[PDB]
C-alpha cells in the first residue's frame, strides 16, 4: 500500500471534520500530516 | 542473464572503485581550458574536447547545440571605486572582477553597510539607505537579492566583499565575480532582429573594503561576527564614488550533448547537466562537475555495451555554457521546448559544485524525487565516515528548496520537470568560487581525499540514473505533494478568521485537496494492479506520472512576465507562499482583491492538478 492509502482513515476524519465546522480542526490536521510525514512508501 | 538492481549496483560500484575523477578534474585546470568564460575560446576547446570524449564512449548519439546570446563584460574603461573627502580625491581600488547586469553608471555618495543585504538587515540599521550607496557581504542570498532588496529602498549603487570571518583567504586582495539578474537566461535579447538592476554594482577587495572601513564610523553589530575592521557608515566629511563601466556583447554558446538511447521508451529521457563555463579556473565551480559528467558518461556507455545494461528510458548528458550568468546556456534550451519538454524529459539531475567539502551531504528537490533520493542514501556510503547516508529518518521535512542561482531551479519551476541537485560541502562556503584561487591546487589542498569524494558524488548520481531507468515503472513520488498541499493548508487556516471577515469559504480548496489526495490513491492502486510486462499498459501510467509536476505550474500566468510558474517552487503572485505573505499583512499594505484572485486561482490549479490525474473522462 502507498501512504495515502495507509493514511486515508486520517484523511476522511479530516473531512468529516471539515464538514461538521462549517454548519477547528487542528488536532485531525496533525494526526494526518504525522501520518504522512513518517510513512516510507518503500 | 536479465540484469537486476543489485547487479547494476554491485557493476556500478566495481566501475566507480578504479575510476580516477582527480586526473580529470586537473586536466580542466590546463591552461588550454582556464580561463573560460562563456563564448571565449577555451570555453570552446572544452566543448569540443567534451564532444570528442562522448564520441570516444560510443553514445548513441552527441550534438550540438547553439544560442547566440548578450552578455555583460569588462569595458576598456576601468571600473573604480574613489573616495571624495572635494579637496581631495583618491582612488582605492581599480578591482580586478566584475558583477554582470549591473547598470553602466556613476555614482557619489554616503557609504552605509548592511550586513549580508537580507530584507531584515535593512530594516534593523539605524541609517537610512535612500539616496547612499551600499556596501554588503557576499553570501546568504544571491547577489540579484541584495541588489533588489537595496534597490527598493532607493540605494544608489551597491558594493560587495568577502570578510575573512566568513570567507578566510589569506589574500586580501582577490577579486571576484558574479552576477546580479534577478532570474535566468538571457534577459535582453528581444524576439526579433526583466530582473535587471537599475544601479551599479560591484565586487571588491577584502582589502579595499578595509580601507572604506578607515573613513567610516560605528561599529558593527557582534551578531553580525564579522571582522573588526567593519564599520557601519562614512564620516560626514567623505563621500564613495563608484564608477562602473561594462558593456554588453554578443557571445556564442554551445551546449554539448551525448544521449544512450533507452531500449523500451528512448524518447522519455533523464537529463544530466554540469555546467562548463567560468570567470577565472572555475575548478570548484566547473571543473568537478564537468569531470562527473565525463566519467558517468563513460562509465554507463561501458555498462550498456559490455555489461549488459538495458536501460528502458534514455540517459542524456549534457555539458552546459554560460552557467555563470545565470543558466543561461540551460535555460535557452529549456526555452526552446516550452509547453512540451515535460512531456520528454521525467528528471534533471544537476552535478554543479557536488564537491566543496566532507562534512555534510545536502540535497534539495522536487518532492517527487524524495523517495529516490532516500533509497540512494541507504544504499551509499559517506566517503569520510565509512556510514551509509541515510541516518535521519526525517529528513525529507527539513530540505530547503532549490534557490535561483542553481541550475536545476529552472527545470523545476520554469519547465515543470522534477529535478535534483546535492554537494557534500561544509557549513560554511567554499571560499574560492568566483575567484582566480579556484584552482585544483586549491580544491585537493581542502580536500586531499577528494578522488573518494567524488567518487562519492558520481555514486549518487549513478543510482539515481539507473533507479529512474532500469524497471518498466517510474520511480516518481507523486503522492509526496499530499504533505506539501496539506501544510500549506495548514499556514492558510491560521488566517480562518480574516477570511471569515472577507466572507470567503475554504471548502473548495478544502475539497480540491482531499479530490488530490484520493486521486494519487487511485493512480497507486493503477501502478499496483497493472501488468508489468503490458509495454503498452505501462507507458500510459507512466506517461500520466510524467505530468504531475507541470501541472503544478500556474496556467495562469505568462512565462515571458513570470517564467517561474510553478505554484510551490517558484517566483511571483501566483505562488502559494506569496498568497500567504499577502493574507499575513491584513494584521493597508494587504491587498483585497489580490488575495480573492489568488485563492481563486490556486484553488482552480489544485482542482485542475487533480481532475488531471484521472485516466480517461469517463473515470
Ligand atoms: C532620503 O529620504 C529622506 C526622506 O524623504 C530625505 O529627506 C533625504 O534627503 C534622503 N536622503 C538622501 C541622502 O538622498
Ligand atoms: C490590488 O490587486 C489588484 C489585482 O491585482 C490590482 O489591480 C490593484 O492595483 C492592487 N492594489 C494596490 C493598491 O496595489
Amino acid at each position: 500500500e502507498g501512504c495515502a492509502s495507509r493514511c486515508m482513515k486520517y484523511n476522511d476524519e479530516l473531512e468529516k471534520c471539515e464538514a461538521r465546522m462549517m454548519s477547528d480542526c487542528e488536532q485531525e490536521l496533525e494526526d494526518l500530516l504525522y501520518c504522512l510525514d513518517h510513512c516510507h512508501s518503500q | 542473464s536479465r540484469l537486476y538492481w543489485d547487479d547494476l549496483k554491485r557493476k556500478l560500484s566495481e566501475k566507480l572503485d578504479s575510476t580516477d575523477f582527480t586526473s580529470t578534474i586537473k586536466l580542466l585546470n590546463e591552461n588550454s581550458y582556464v580561463p573560460r568564460e562563456a563564448g571565449s575560446q577555451k570555453d570552446e576547446n572544452l566543448a569540443l574536447y567534451v564532444e570528442n570524449q562522448f564520441r570516444e564512449f560510443k553514445l548513441s548519439k552527441v550534438w550540438r547545440d547553439q544560442h547566440f546570446v548578450k552578455i555583460q563584460v569588462k569595458d576598456s574603461a576601468q571600473n573604480s571605486v574613489i573616495i571624495v573627502d572635494g579637496r581631495l580625491v583618491y582612488l582605492v581600488e581599480n578591482p580586478g572582477g566584475y558583477v554582470a547586469y549591473s547598470k553602466a553608471a556613476t555614482v557619489t555618495g554616503k557609504l552605509v553597510h548592511a550586513n549580508f543585504g537580507t530584507k531584515k538587515d535593512f530594516e534593523d540599521l539605524y541609517t537610512p539607505v535612500n539616496g547612499s550607496i551600499v556596501i554588503v557581504r557576499a553570501g546568504k542570498i544571491t547577489f540579484a537579492e541584495k541588489v533588489a532588496n537595496a534597490e527598493s529602498l532607493n540605494a544608489i549603487g551597491v558594493l560587495i566583499y568577502m570578510d575573512q570571518t566568513k570567507f578566510p583567504i589569506v589574500n586580501a586582495e582577490l577579486s571576484f565575480f558574479g552576477h546580479a539578474h534577478l532570474g535566468t537566461g538571457d534577459p535582453y535579447t528581444p524576439g526579433f532582429p526583466s530582473g535587471l538592476p537599475n544601479i551599479p554594482v560591484q565586487t571588491i577587495s577584502r582589502a579595499a573594503a578595509e580601507k572604506l572601513f578607515g573613513n567610516m564610523e560605528g561599529d558593527c553589530p557582534s551578531d553580525w561576527k564579522t571582522d573588526s575592521t567593519c564599520r557601519m557608515v562614512t564620516s560626514e566629511s567623505k563621500n564613495v564614488k563608484l564608477t562602473v563601466s561594462n558593456v554588453l556583447k554578443e557571445i556564442k554558446i554551445l551546449n554539448i550533448f551525448g544521449v544512450i538511447k533507452g531500449f523500451v521508451e528512448p524518447d522519455h529521457y533523464v537529463v544530466v547537466g554540469a555546467q562548463r563555463d567560468a570567470w577565472g579556473p572555475g575548478a570548484a565551480k566547473s571543473g568537478v562537475g564537468t569531470a562527473l559528467l565525463l566519467k558517468l558518461a563513460q562509465m554507463f556507455s561501458d555498462m550498456v555495451l559490455k555489461d549488459g545494461f538495458q536501460p528502458s528510458r534514455s540517459i542524456i548528458f549534457a555539458s552546459w555554457s554560460a552557467g555563470d550568468f545565470g543558466s543561461v546556456g540551460a535555460t535557452e534550451w529549456l526555452e526552446g521546448y516550452l509547453s512540451s519538454l515535460h512531456l520528454k524529459a521525467f528528471t534533471y539531475i544537476n552535478l554543479d559544485k557536488a564537491v566543496l567539502g566532507t562534512s555534510n551531504f545536502k540535497v534539495s528537490a522536487s518532492p517527487l524525487l524524495y523517495t529516490l533520493i532516500e533509497k540512494t542514501m541507504q544504499n551509499v556510503k559517506h566517503p569520510v565516515t565509512g556510514q551509509f547516508l541515510y541516518q535521519d529518518s526525517n529528513w525529507a521535512s527539513k530540505v530547503e528548496k532549490l534557490t535561483l542561482d542553481n541550475a536545476a531551479f529552472p527545470f523545476l519551476a520554469y519547465s515543470g520537470i522534477p529535478a535534483v541537485s546535492f554537494c557534500f560541502c561544509e557549513d560554511t562556503d567554499y571560499p574560492y568560487l568566483g575567484t582566480t584561487m579556484d584552482t585544483y591546487k586549491e580544491l585537493i589542498e581542502r580536500i586531499p581525499e577528494l578522488n573518494k569524494v567524488a567518487r562519492a558524488a558520481a555514486e549518487v548520481a549513478g543510482q539515481f540514473v539507473i533507479k529512474l531507468t532500469h524497471d518498466v515503472e517510474l520511480n516518481l513520488d507523486y503522492e509526496r505533494y499530499n504533505s506539501q498541499l496539506l501544510s500549506f493548508v495548514r499556514d492558510l487556516n491560521q488566517y480562518r478568521a480574516d477570511i471569515k471577515e472577507m466572507g470567503l469559504s475554504l471548502q473548495w480548496l478544502y475539497s480540491a485537496r482531499g479530490d488530490f489526495f484520493r486521486a494519487t490513491s487511485r493512480l497507486t492502486t493503477d501502478f499496483g494492479n497493472a501488468e508489468k510486462t503490458d509495454r503498452f499498459v505501462m507507458k500510459k501510467l507512466n506517461d500520466r506520472v510524467m505530468r504531475v509536476e507541470y501541472h503544478f505550474l500556474s496556467p495562469y500566468v505568462s512565462p515571458k512576465e513570470s517564467p517561474f510558474r510553478h505554484v510551490f517552487w517558484g517566483s511571483g503572485s501566483h505562488t502559494l507562499p506569496a498568497l500567504l505573505e499577502n493574507l499575513k499583512l491584513r494584521k493597508g499594505a494587504f491587498n483585497e482583491t489580490l488575495f480573492r484572485n489568488q485563492l481563486a486561482l490556486a484553488t482552480w490549479t489544485i482542482q485542475g492538478a487533480a481532475n488531471a490525474l484521472s485516466g480517461d473522462v469517463w473515470d
